[PDB]
């Protein structure tokens, strides 16, 4: 019973796993991303309206 | 443990080096054709080109889709894979050329993620507007919800006091049953009592689930997963296939690109596969060239066991492999060799194996001899009867004798051919 | 992942579970793709009537 | 956007040319052809200028030499708002549809029109949302402040605004704008403001929206619709479901002339402008003799877009017919129609185009194997080594070596073959094949 | 601003008493054609006899179509005109012979008149009771008022228009217009007296009609019995059973039967013997009649006795051909004998050097342009050496070209370049047959 194991290991529980380390990862550089484009806005407001 | 002229092909067997060796993964022979393959294995597994075109010609009992079905399982279940005949390319409910697209669109998958929320409790009253309660193992929350799903829910008899599954994304809903609190009311009563769900009543989850474009496409274009009375209702309407437009195609693309430069899915390329392509008509034919020189186009590979033949759909151009020239350029050519004796000796010898027959040297000489003289196919399909008839006199090896009654008792393609021949009317 | 002091730990969790804690199969559900292909396609075919 | 991975034509960029219309001998991404450029600049310009409509082109010249890079081109250097539509032979054979009705429809479809509705938008974030019952005073009450980043006053409700604002559970302080003249919500985001608050939404609103001040704002809208869209969105009750779904069936030709007459009017008004897109088809030649007959009349309205045809043969059969045509089209198209030809390319033109399909596809040429990429490339044609390029990669890094050399073009051309050692080594082995009569010989033994 | 081969051809350009000049309606030379088709233009106008054919036969690039056109154009905007081609005479729908009759339905027109008297804020309304029997609850009157502009008018109606003007959902002060015909009302709007209600709203703001509070208007339509015989099949109505099934039933059209043709024959007869309406035979046209089919002409032929046939026009340019659908008839411009015994024939002729060159400079002056008399004259000579179509398209890209060196008029050599550019016919056939690479 080997050729079942390398037919079903391609996409398995560790590949399905590191895409969603990736999806995760793509998700935190959307919140960085969030954050720099807010604390901008708070600088640009900084000088005008004050 | 059914077995059926494959499913001992475990794969190219090619080495990492990309040089093959001479029997391994089932495979025997075949050395040019088999490192081909790996190459073109490689290349779609880069992800980077698209609508490339690649052509494998040769004779009959030579593999061909034995090499196809390789590629197929070395590439493994991740890409999308869709077997395909030419003459399923000829339809009635919609033209050739869209059923052509058709197949394009389901040749390459797409691995996307989205969180599913659920609401699932005991069911405690029902006020109308349309307002639920549900009482969980520990919780106990209100939710207000579309008409739509409460009439879902007056047409599935739920009572009080019984247990519900809701899929909030879909308004999928599901009655469990009815808690085990409430269960021994009646002596005999037909409803299945079950015990009181564990957890808070919301509940988020992730899933990881693939689709390809075709599906996303039938998915818009025709829905067909209602519950309420007008979905069904509507969807009866329409039971023919229809044709799509392509406006539609480019707004799913439109959309598929949006997401994956959002970052919640990615794009993966596959393999579409139409075999004894000889016999497709010229329009198809003409409508390939256009088809392949596209952006979102796949691989394709063909199939085809022809000479200088005229294609289908014309009668003047003669064109090899049954393949017009306009086809031709813009197409990769393999050829594939026939075997010899010593390979088709093994190659019997592990067909018999996969069969778990037991079969004797001198049975096997006679195999390989007689599957030179007419065919390996021929004692590819005789060796099992041959099997029956030792089992017959219980015995679980092969020998000659038993090997020469079942040729007596089965004929070949010549013999067949001769008796018609010389045949008093046309037997 | 040099560490291994816990390495047969996911040994022992896949021995005793039998997968029905790593992951469980799910209640089967389509896609819920909800942009629409008339989302912006109303408003022409309104000023056209 | 435009998600692609790799094109036979994702090279050519729009043509390449002067303001004199002098092709430049290598411009945004193709070499040669200089008439035919020139041609196709002119065709450009006819297109431009829209006071000419319903006229006939055809490119001509033997396969692989430019036809479709250079639809390609000319549709690229087009652009926008400027309808075009590529159509092959083969795709109006339809059980569904006939196929002048067919026709029609690519003719309607390319066809460009600009129209502009105004509306008085009122945008800005507003704070809370004020929705009250009926009562013996009135109907209702409704005070609706809203800010901006200027200046932020209040509103009142309109009755029917209470319930359009419950459709839909608005939450307190976001960016709504209302039309007026429409009363459609467009919940584009929530209210910027001040982002201290507004710091961590999980997401959504796409970043907000910076408020714009002032609030009291009327913009024009252009919006480009094609007459097949009108026609067909008139046809049905649901107009635009059958649009994308297909399912129109044989529109109706009254609804088309009444359309004429009234975007004619629209134009005349001032309401309307008109687009001359352009229709393209390929491989004409397996268009049928009616289809050309429909054609004919077709072209001489006034409603007609330019339209572009390439084909490949020279005279053969018009399907059809029975007697071999010049050209593969009828006489009278061809009268009707002007002729670009295309001429063989050169060596040099072949390996510039060689080498831009090497940057394209991030290959890198080692000099020598770029000398025997083109030599392969005159001695068969220019797609075989176009495919081999791609294909010698695989050796390439299957050896870790990034460039590719003269081995791996060789261990290419040696393992896959060509049409010519392909056609050799099968009528040297016709009896290993399946005969034009079923005769097949797969016993190798006797 | 734009034209594609035509437009500049005005009528036919016929005097009274019959008779062409040389230059007029944009059209110039074959006066003896002109001459028929303008007497064709008065039999058509007597509007006394129908059911005639005429077929008109020349060579390619002749004028058949600009002659048709130019019949179109003469007989004015009233009469119908349905241009048509053999080939969409084929359908994956209906009968070939069933599109025949709905375009011969088609061809005819018929112009109905009719007057109504509508009325048209509102002041007030109000319902007026004991059923006196076993009824829920009704209303004995209803009595409303219209403000309107040339002074106001109270109404006295009946609970089914309060229970209509109740589903249009229409505010107590709000303009209305009612139908006296029927009682259908719409919602008008918001009127604009009531101005500002609110700070925000959504309604139209409707100015107020300005007008009697009931208006009669005469109303003249112009409508074909082939609108009529599908309006009279199509199903019609709001929520009825079958009214949504035909919503959804993507209608097809199917063989029209003839009951509905005798039936809409029979109540325009009663029709215009009261003298409410007046029928006008419209014409027909098939250009390209060579592609049609047997069972196509023969039908033509018993449809072509038929009562309330259209006079129609046919055009072909073919000679000594078979007939398709058959094989062993061979016919001139591939029409059956029998139907060719059943109409008459217009000749037309080929033009000569003076007169392409005369079309080449109605052509240039109609699309603004300049070209220069030596360019022009040039322009003539491969005009008949290869063909007028060509001389023709070819000025476009001589203008363009011209507008590239920016020079207002066309020369010699430009034209000489664009020739070279941009190959006519027996140029491309000869690089056809001289090179063997497939072209
Ligand atoms: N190298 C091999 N190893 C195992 N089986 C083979 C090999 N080559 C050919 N075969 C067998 O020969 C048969 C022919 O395969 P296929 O391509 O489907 O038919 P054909 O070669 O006639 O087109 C297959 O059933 C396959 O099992
Ligand atoms: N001027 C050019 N520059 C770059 N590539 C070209 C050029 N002309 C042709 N090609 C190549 O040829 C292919 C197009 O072939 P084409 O001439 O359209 O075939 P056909 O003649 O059958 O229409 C494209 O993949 C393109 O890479
Ligand atoms: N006497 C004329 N005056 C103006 N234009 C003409 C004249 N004769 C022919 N034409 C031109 O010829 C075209 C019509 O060609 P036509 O004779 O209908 O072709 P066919 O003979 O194939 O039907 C029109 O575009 C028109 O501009
Ligand atoms: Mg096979
Ligand atoms: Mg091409
Ligand atoms: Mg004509």
């Amino acid at each position: 019973l080997n050729d079942e194991l390398v037919l079903h290991n391609k996409d398995g529980f560790l590949a399905r796993q590191e895409f969603l380390q990736r999806v995760g990862s793509a998700e935190d550089e959307r919140y960085k991303e969030l954050r720099r484009q807010q604390l901008a806005q708070q600088l640009q407001q900084d000088s005008e309206a004050s | 443990t059914r077995t059926a002229a494959h499913t001992h092909i475990k794969g190219l067997g090619l080495d990492e080096s990309g040089v093959a060796k001479r029997v391994e993964g089932g495979f025997v022979g075949q050395i040019e054709a088999r490192e081909a393959c790996g190459v073109i294995v490689d290349l779609i597994k880069a992800k980077k080109m698209s609508g490339r075109a690649i052509l494998l010609a040769g004779g009959p009992s030579t593999g061909k889709t034995a090499l196809a079905l390789a590629i197929s399982q070395e590439l493994g279940p991740k890409v999308p894979f869709c077997p395909l005949v030419g003459s399923e390319l000829y339809s009635v409910e919609v033209k050739k050329t869209e059923t052509l697209m058709e197949n394009f669109r389901r040749a390459i998958g797409l691995r996307i993620k989205e969180t599913k929320e659920v609401y699932e409790g005991e069911v405690t009253e029902l006020t109308p507007e349309v307002i639920v309660g549900l009482k969980s193992a520990k919780g106990t929350k209100t939710l207000r919800l579309d008409p739509t799903i409460y009439e879902s829910i007056q047409r599935e008899k739920v009572s009080i006091g019984d247990v519900i599954y809701i899929e909030a994304n879909t308004g999928a809903v599901k009655r469990v049953g009815r808690s085990d609190a409430y269960a021994t009311e009646f002596d005999l009563e037909t409803e299945e009592y079950v015990p009181l769900p564990k957890g808070e009543v919301h509940k988020k989850k992730e899933i990881v689930q693939d689709v390809t474009l075709h599906d996303l496409d039938v998915a818009n274009a025709r829905p067909q997963g209602g519950q309420d009375v007008i979905s069904m209702m509507g969807q009866l309407l329409k039971p023919k296939k229809t044709e799509i437009t392509e406006k539609l195609r480019q707004e799913v693309n439109k959309v598929v690109a949006k997401y994956i430069d959002q970052g919640v899915a990615e794009l993966i390329p596959g393999v579409l596969f139409i075999d004894e392509v000889n016999m497709l008509d010229i329009e198809i034919f003409t409508y390939l060239n256009k088809a392949l020189e596209s952006n979102i186009a796949p691989v394709v590979v063909l199939a085809s066991n022809r000479g200088m033949t005229t294609v289908r759909g014309t009668e003047d151009v003669i064109s090899p492999h049954g393949v017009p020239p306009d086809l031709i350029d813009r197409l990769l050519i393999v050829r594939t060799l026939p075997y010899d004796k010593d390979e088709i000796r093994t190659i019997i010898e592990r067909r018999a194996t996969v069969e778990r027959l037991q079969v004797e040297s001198s049975a096997l000489d006679l195999l390989a001899t007689m599957g030179t003289e007419t065919s390996l196919r021929y004692a590819l399909q005789l060796l099992a009867p041959c099997g029956i008839l030792a089992q017959t006199s219980n015995r679980k090896e092969i020998v000659v004798n038993d090997v020469n009654e079942a040729k007596l008792l089965f004929l070949d393609a010549k013999r067949s051919t001769k008796i018609l021949e010389t045949s008093a009317n046309y037997l | 992942n040099f560490m291994s002091i816990v390495n047969c730990l996911m040994q022992l969790r896949k021995v005793c579970n039998h997968p029905n804690l790593f992951e469980v199969r799910p209640i089967l559900t389509s896609f819920v793709l909800e942009h629409c292909v008339a989302s912006d396609y109303k408003d022409v075919e309104r000023t056209l009537l | 956007k435009s998600l692609s991975l790799i094109a036979a034509h994702s090279h050519i960029t729009g043509l390449g040319l002067d303001e004199n219309l002098q092709p430049r001998p290598t411009s945004e991404g193709m070499v040669g052809q200089l008439q035919a450029r020139r041609a196709a600049g002119v065709i450009l310009k006819m297109v431009q200028n829209g006071t000419i409509a319903g006229r006939a082109v055809l490119v001509a010249g033997p396969p692989s030499t430019g036809k479709t890079a250079l639809a390609m081109g000319v549709s690229q250097s087009l652009g926008k708002d400027v309808p075009f539509t590529a159509i092959a032979g083969s795709e109006i054979f339809s059980l569904e549809l006939s196929k002048t009705e067919a026709l029609t429809q690519a003719f309607r479809k390319s066809i460009g029109i600009k129209i502009k509705e105004e509306t008085e938008l009122i945008e800005g974030e507003v704070v809370e949302i004020q929705i009250d019952r009926s009562i013996t005073g009135g109907h209702k009450q409704g005070k609706l402040t809203i800010k901006t980043t200027d200046m932020e006053t209040i509103y009142e409700l309109g009755n029917k605004m209470i319930d359009g604002l419950t459709k839909e559970k608005v939450l307190a302080g976001d960016v709504i704008s209302i039309d007026k003249a429409s009363g459609k919500i467009t919940k584009l985001g929530r209210s910027f403001a001040r982002s201290r608050d507004y710091d961590a939404m999980g997401a959504d609103t796409r970043f907000v929206q910076c408020p714009e001040g002032e609030l009291q704002k009327r913009k024009t809208v252009v919006h480009t619709v094609s007459l097949h869209e009108i026609d067909v969105i008139n046809s049905r009750t649901q107009g635009f479901l059958a649009l994308f779904t297909g399912d129109t069936g044989e529109i109706r030709s009254e609804v088309r002339d009444q359309i004429n007459t009234k975007v004619a009017e629209w134009k005349e008004e001032g309401k309307a402008e008109i687009v001359p897109g352009v229709l393209f088809i390929d491989e004409v030649h397996m268009l049928d003799i009616e289809c050309f007959s429909f054609i004919n009349r077709a072209l001489e309205d006034e409603f007609a877009p330019i339209v572009m045809m390439a084909t490949n043969r020279g005279v053969s059969k018009t399907r059809g017919t029975n007697y071999k045509s010049p050209h593969g089209l009828p006489l009278d198209l061809l009268d009707r129609s002007i002729i670009i030809t295309t001429k063989s390319y050169n060596e040099q033109e072949i390996k510039t185009i060689l080498s831009i399909r090497a940057q394209e596809e991030e290959v890198e040429l080692s000099s020598d194997a770029l000398d025997l990429l083109t030599k392969t490339g005159v001695e068969t044609s220019l797609r075989y080594s176009s495919n081999l390029i791609s294909v010698a990669q695989q050796i390439a890094m299957k050896r870790k070596n990034n460039t590719v050399e003269v081995e791996d073009v060789k261990r290419a051309y040696l393992l896959f073959l060509d049409s010519a050692r392909s056609v050799k080594y099968v009528q040297e082995n016709e009896s290993q094949y399946i005969d034009d009569q079923g005769n097949v010989q797969i016993s190798i033994a006797k």
